[PDB]
Formats: C-alpha cells, sequence, structure tokens
RNA sequence: GCCUGGCGGCCGUAGCGCGGUGGUCCCACCUGACCCCAUGCCGAACUCAGAAGUGAAACGCCGUAGCGCCGAUGGUAGUGUGGGGUCUCCCCAUGCGAGAGUAGGGAACUGCCAGGC
RNA sequence: UCCUCCUAAAGAGUAACGGAGGAGCACGAAGGUUGGCUAAUCCUGGUCGGACAUCAGGAGGUUAGUGCAAUGGCAUAAGCC
C-alpha cells in the first residue's frame, strides 16, 4: 500500500500559502466512497444480488452486504429495504486499496479516454469518475468474462467549496487535467 | 452529535430511576479522565466524592482515563461510603453500557460492598 | 347526497382540574394521548398504556409552571 | 385569481358582517379606494368597476386589488323542500366595513388617479371614496 | 414648535373614553425618559391639523403639560378605521 | 376467514388446546409454537393440526 | 467571588442568527486499535489503548437587543349588568377588559461536591 | 349499528335529509424486552438506457413512519432492527 501514504504526506499538508484557515486543522479530508452496482434484469427475484456482491468482493477488500432500496424503484415490486442492488461503501485504508486496483491492474476493458477536468463543481468539492462496467482484473485463468457488472464513484469529503476539493483531488493517481 | 446521542440513550433509563429515588450514584466519563458523586435524597447534598482529578491518585496513574483507574476509583467510593454508613443506594449508568469503565467502577464498587 | 350519518358522542372526559382529589386518587383527561400537559414528573406516578392518568394518593391536585421538556404536567398538595 | 384555492371545504356560513378590519390605508402604492361604507361586494360589483376605471387609465400603469372573497353564495334549489343538504354555488362574495380599502394605484399623477377613482364613485352598494398616502 | 396644552386624567376605560372624545378633547399618553407614564387629554382637531404637515415628527414639541414644560417627541398615533380625527396618541419624553 | 382456522394439542399430554388463525397465503410453513398451558402451569409446544 | 466539570432544583423570556475569547487546570476534536470488544460491510458507532497536533468545529463565558419571548400605561377589540335605537351593530350609565404595537425587559440562574484561581 | 372533525356558546351534554368522511378485516408479526438506530420534501449531479429508475451532496424539520381510512402524540420513540 503506497497511495495512502502520499495522502499522509504529499497532499494539502502546505495547503495555508494557497487557501485562508484559522487552523492548520481546516485542511480537507476524504470521508467515505459509497459505490453503485445496479441488478438490472434480474430485478424481480435478485437471489443473485449475494453472487454479484461476491464478485465486486474480489476487488474490494470489504466484507459483502446489499443495498436496501429507497422510495421504491419502479412497478418492479419494491417495498421498504427491498434488497435491490450493491454498494459495499469504502472507508480509510480500504479507499486507497480500491484504488490502487483500478487503472493499475484492472484495465482490459476501459474507454477512450485521456484526463478528467479539474474545474468541475459539485458545491462542496466531492468529485466523480466515469467507468461504468468492473472494468476486469486480469487472472492465470479467466473464464471471468460474461457481463462482467456494473460500478459508479463520487467521493464525499469535509471541503466547502469546488476549489478547496480541487486540492484534495491530489489524492489518487487516475488522469485528471488542469 | 455524540452529546445529543448520549442523552437518547439515557432519558428512558432516568425515567425509571426517578421511580426509585433515595441515595444516589452517578458517573462521569470523559477519555482522559472519570469521576463519580453520591447524591443525597433531598437534591440538596453530596456524599461521597471520588476521581481520577483527586490529587492523591492522579500520581499512581499511567493514564488518567484507564480502566484500571475507574476500579480503583470504584474500590475507593465503596470505602468512603462505608465510612459515613451509606446503603441501599440507586446506580445511575450515566448514559453509557454496563461493560464499558462505568460498570468497571460500579461492579468493583459492589464487590467492595456498594450495592446497588 | 347530502352528508351522511355523523357519529354520537365522540365522548372525551376533564378531571385534572382545580384541588381535584384529596381522599384516595388524583386524575387527568381521557384524550387518546397524554405525556406531559396533565402528566405526572419527578416522584410521582399514574399512567399506563391507555394514557388516563390516575394517580394513587390522598394528596390533592396543584398547578404549577413549567417541568421537563417545557410540558406543564400536573403536582400533589401535601395536605 | 381572486378566488379561494387549495381549501378542503366548499360550502361556508352565510354569516354576520362584525369585522372592523386592519386593511384601513394605501399599503404599497399611493392612491385608493376606500369603502366608507357597509354591506356585501360581490365578484360581479368589482367586475363592473374594473370595467369602469380601465376607461380612464386605459393604458396607463397597474392596478392593485386589495379586497378578496373568502365565501360562496350557495343557494338552494327551487323545485325541491326544505332540507336535503346546503344548496348549489351561485356568486362569490366578500363583506365589506367602512374603514376597509378596496384597490390601490401608484404608476399615474394623482390627478390621474382622481380621475378613476372618481369614476368608481358609481354601480356599486356603498358610496366609495377616493384617497391618497398624502405625507401624513 | 407646535404647543399644545395637556391636562392630567385620573379616568380611564371606554366609558370615560367616549366621553371625552365626545368633547374638544381626545386620550393621550407621555412616557419613558427613566419617569412613570402619564395619562392626558389633547384638543380633538388642533393636533391632527398639526400632524397632518408632518413636521411634527421630525421636530421636538413645546407641549404645556400640567403646567409646565418639559420637551417631547411625537412617537406613535392610532388611529379609528372610519372616524378621521384620531382615536389615541402617544409621545415620549425628549 | 379463508386464511382458515389451526388447532393444536400441547406437548403436556393435556386435553386442553391452543386455536389460532395463522394464514398459509404468503407464509405456508407449518405453525409449531410455545404458549402456557393452563392445566400444568408450564411453558409448551403446541403442534399438530387437528 | 470567579474558571471548568457533574448533579439536584430549573427545564426555550436557556430557541433563531452573526462575532469575540480561551483550554493553564478543565474540555472537545484529535492520536492508536497487530493483542479486550465491535461493525447487516465500515474502529463511523461501541469499547479498549492514549497525549503527537488543533483551539478551528464544538464547548463554557461574554458581545451584537433584529426576530421568537416577557412587558408597563393609554387606547381599541370583546362583554358581566342595566336602559334605549330606522334595525342585526349601534348609543348611554356602571363593573370588567384583551391580543398585536410602544417604553422598559430579554442572549438562563443557583446550591452542593472535587478540582483551576 | 359502530366510528370522527367543524358548526356547538373558554364547566358539561347538544338539534338539523347542517358542512364532511370511514369500519364490518388483518397481524406469530408490527406481539414481550434488553440494546442499537433515525425521515419526508425540494434541489444539484447522474450510466452502458430508460414510458417508470441509481446513491450521494445542498436546503429543511415533532412536514416520514405506525397493517388498513382519520386525527393527534411520538426519538424515552409507541417509528425499524
Amino acid at each position: 500500500a503506497k497511495l495512502h501514504d502520499y495522502y499522509k504526506d504529499e497532499v494539502v499538508k502546505k495547503l495555508m500559502t494557497e487557501f485562508n484557515y484559522n487552523s492548520v486543522m481546516q485542511v480537507p479530508r476524504v470521508e467515505k466512497i459509497t459505490l453503485n452496482m445496479g441488478v438490472g434484469e434480474a430485478i424481480a427475484d435478485k437471489k443473485l444480488l449475494d453472487n454479484a456482491a461476491a464478485d465486486l468482493a474480489a476487488i474490494s477488500g470489504q466484507k459483502p452486504l446489499i443495498t436496501k432500496a429507497r422510495k421504491s424503484v419502479a412497478g418492479f415490486k419494491i417495498r421498504q429495504g427491498y434488497p435491490i442492488g450493491c454498494k459495499v461503501t469504502l472507508r480509510g485504508e480500504r479507499m486507497w486499496e480500491f484504488f490502487e486496483r483500478l487503472i493499475t491492474i484492472a484495465v482490459p476493458r476501459i474507454r477512450d479516454f485521456r484526463g478528467l477536468s479539474a474545474k468541475s463543481f459539485d458545491g462542496r468539492g466531492n468529485y466523480s469518475m466515469g467507468v461504468r462496467e468492473q472494468i476486469i482484473f486480469p487472472e492465470i485463468d479467466y473464464d471471468k468474462v460474461d457481463r462482467v457488472r456494473g460500478l459508479d464513484i463520487t467521493i464525499t469529503t469535509t471541503a466547502k467549496s469546488d476549489e478547496e476539493g480541487r486540492a484534495l483531488l491530489a489524492a489518487f493517481d487516475f488522469p485528471f487535467r488542469k | 452529535d455524540k452529546k445529543s446521542a448520549r442523552i437518547r440513550r439515557a432519558t428512558r433509563a432516568r425515567r425509571k430511576l426517578q421511580e426509585l429515588g433515595a441515595t444516589r450514584l452517578v458517573v462521569h466519563r470523559t477519555p482522559r479522565h472519570i469521576y463519580a458523586q453520591v447524591i443525597a435524597p433531598n437534591g440538596s447534598e453530596v456524599l461521597v466524592a471520588a476521581s481520577t482529578v483527586e490529587k492523591a491518585i492522579a500520581e499512581q496513574l499511567k493514564y488518567t482515563g484507564n480502566k484500571d483507574a475507574a476500579a480503583a476509583v470504584g474500590k475507593a467510593v465503596a470505602e468512603r461510603a462505608l465510612e459515613k454508613g451509606i446503603k441501599d443506594v440507586s446506580f445511575d449508568r450515566s448514559g453509557f453500557q454496563y461493560h464499558g469503565r462505568v460498570q468497571a467502577l460500579a461492579d468493583a464498587a459492589r464487590e467492595a460492598g456498594l450495592q446497588f | 347526497g347530502g352528508s351522511t350519518r355523523n357519529g354520537r358522542d365522540s365522548e372525551a372526559k376533564r378531571l385534572g382540574v382545580k384541588r381535584f382529589g384529596g381522599e384516595s386518587v388524583l386524575a387527568g383527561s381521557i384524550i387518546v394521548r397524554q405525556r406531559g400537559t396533565k402528566f405526572h414528573a419527578g416522584a410521582n406516578v399514574g399512567c399506563g398504556r391507555d394514557h388516563t392518568l390516575f394517580a394513587k394518593a390522598d394528596g390533592k391536585v396543584k398547578f404549577e409552571v413549567k417541568g421537563p421538556k417545557n410540558r406543564k404536567f400536573i403536582s400533589i398538595e401535601a395536605e | 385569481m381572486l378566488q379561494p384555492k387549495r381549501t378542503k371545504f366548499r360550502k361556508m356560513h352565510k354569516g354576520r358582517n362584525r369585522g372592523l378590519a386592519q386593511g384601513t390605508d394605501v399599503s404599497f402604492g399611493s392612491f385608493g379606494l376606500k369603502a366608507v361604507g357597509r354591506g356585501r361586494l360581490t365578484a360581479r360589483q368589482i367586475e363592473a368597476a374594473r370595467r369602469a376605471m380601465t376607461r380612464a387609465v386605459k393604458r396607463q400603469g397597474k392596478i392593485w386589488i386589495r379586497v378578496f372573497p373568502d365565501k360562496p353564495i350557495t343557494e338552494k334549489p327551487l323545485a325541491v323542500r326544505m332540507g336535503k343538504g346546503k344548496g348549489n354555488v351561485e356568486y362569490w362574495v366578500a363583506l365589506i366595513q367602512p374603514g376597509k380599502v378596496l384597490y390601490e394605484m401608484d404608476g399615474v399623477p394623482e390627478e390621474l388617479a382622481r380621475e378613476a377613482f372618481k369614476l368608481a364613485a358609481a354601480k356599486l352598494p356603498i358610496k366609495t371614496t377616493f384617497v391618497t398616502k398624502t405625507v401624513m | 414648535m407646535f404647543t399644545i396644552n395637556a391636562e392630567v386624567r385620573k379616568e380611564q376605560g371606554k366609558g370615560a373614553s367616549r366621553r371625552l372624545r365626545a368633547a374638544n378633547k381626545f386620550p393621550a399618553i407621555i412616557y419613558g425618559g427613566k419617569e412613570a407614564p402619564l395619562a392626558i387629554e389633547l384638543d380633538h382637531d388642533k393636533v391632527m391639523n398639526m400632524q397632518a404637515k408632518a413636521e411634527f415628527y421630525s421636530e421636538v414639541l413645546t407641549i404645556v403639560v400640567d403646567g409646565k414644560e418639559i420637551k417631547v417627541k411625537a412617537q406613535d398615533v392610532q388611529r379609528h378605521p372610519y372616524k378621521p380625527k384620531l382615536q389615541h396618541i402617544d409621545f415620549v419624553r425628549a | 376467514g379463508i386464511r382458515e382456522k389451526i388447532k393444536l394439542v400441547s406437548s403436556a399430554g393435556t386435553g386442553h388446546f391452543y386455536t389460532t388463525t395463522k394464514n398459509k397465503r404468503t407464509k405456508p410453513e407449518k405453525l409449531e409454537l410455545k404458549k402456557f398451558d393452563p392445566v400444568v402451569r408450564q411453558h409448551v409446544i403446541y403442534k399438530e393440526a387437528k
């Protein structure tokens, strides 16, 4: 593990040179990465969610758990906390464990891209990267590609503005450009 | 908010402890210290005091908030209660679950005679 | 129609007013929900799952200003 | 537009006129119309006033209406006995008292506001009075 | 500066106020300035024709109250829904 | 109702029994529950229909 | 008497919103969770092991009195009780009298206990 | 027949084929409890793609929920686990 150690020394610890604070403890931090994988056309049975979560847990270090629904989804018979997908939310060391597998070894299904925008916005500085699939990691034999399954990513941080979060964006090796 | 979450874990217990009354024992946690006080049935007096801010014991600690220091305070509350003739006490878990430093104090005090 | 029915009684009863009781029991009201307007606080007790307060005491009722969660409550009289 | 909406009840008590009002002076504008009399003021009576006052200020300023109807008039069917529930709606109406201000203007000269509010001294169940902000 | 004469009243309420307004005066008060409130009667039209010129709310007034001078400021005035010659009036000490 | 009743017998060997309306139309797996037996004053399974 | 803490009384006229100040001793954040315990996964939480940093967030105290809240006095609304009216609210005599606004108040207090002074 | 508000007079019952709406069955669970937990709605942003539609962040708050219409307690949750 090297990328979280880079976050402990090389990221925002000199930010007082560019951003105004009353304490050096105000510099921005990463809180969580929620994640999402959609059940798609299996929504009306969804007993496969345990078997889909188990293969997200093949690139994540977390133990699988199943997403409960909110406000229902369409007319598919979704009621209260009905199990409907997977998040398997990342905190602490597990966030950068994943960002040392993502587009380092998990590569053979990526799309044509070269750099995501740094001047992007939400109002707090919480960045996102479009990937659509779990993009596959290579094994000694596979025999693993049939549908690959989905992936969505948006970070959550202590930042109060989009240019404060632009200094925290330094926390990753993913292609972002100024 | 943890100050607010603590009173959500405590109000229901206080709302049955008020139906017992009598001479009562309360505990105060914090992460760097621990304290306890015995309060009178009139609501106007304090009968026994002990803590890890007490100069006699603070010098004996490797850490002023430690579980062993909570048991050491518990054994002192029961000692002082015995010399002051205090019995049949009502215990308050003071917003904390009965396995942490709150129990380490109150159980050690009860095995030192202070029922509860 | 034309409005229909409009049911009988809708019974609701009120006892917790002035120096009520003084013999063996003091009372609140029958209003389907009650926890602070005519309720007990401190060492006083008299209410269960039915939300009608009936406290078992020879103390008369007493009224006083405020109590826990800024609710009004009712108290007992010493003699 | 000049009618109660997002309500849960459709019919109201016929009512008596006892309200004293606090709509007793021009609120945002400079010139207006005061009731200076008592009774019922209908949607029809204010339509007749709107049609009239518009002829003095044909292309001149915005006009504001300070009165609003809160009560519908209900009347029973003709070929039916007493009882069987409250009657069917006809028109919307407001109760009025002498102190109440009904209309406001601002984007015109004071002698053109008078030209419109003197024209309103007609077609109404009260003998209205023209009023203005003044200095005090 | 708008010298008006103020006599002190030891009557109060609806019956007295109606009996006052039926004459040449209407009810008024003076308060503030670390001194008690004072209930007075004032001229029912002189004050209306003065305050209508608005500088009454821009200047310190030369009132004569219980025979004597104190200087006062116009604070607030109470109007009647349809009777133009005032309902009640407030002053504060200067 | 159309959900029917089930009558279960005491595992204390008593003639006194227990009866309930437990619906099978969504949840068909059998009812086999503990209750207080009023003839021996014990907490026993009530089992097997009729 | 004050600084902080716990509690009993008191429970928001201790709420809303914007600052100052300080952590000495308090306190919270914060630090560790290879070894007790714990997580529908997650050291977030619970619990254990703590003093490297912050004084920001929060906290205590105080400041800003615009709002919520208290509140004179006068007046009005309403009406106990008598009497009257071209009239369904309106007048007289006598008792009562809001609510909202104005002056003034208001940004919790205080005893017991250990500790900072 | 049962059941609910307004009208209905600051003690209390209360008329009208007055203003207006429901029940006639379910639940071993939503029951017992120790502990733990805390919305709606509006907004910003979405994907291989949408007749419907993801999880976050921003605003907000006894506005969600309680087996069922209706109202009110409600986090000590009586809401769910």
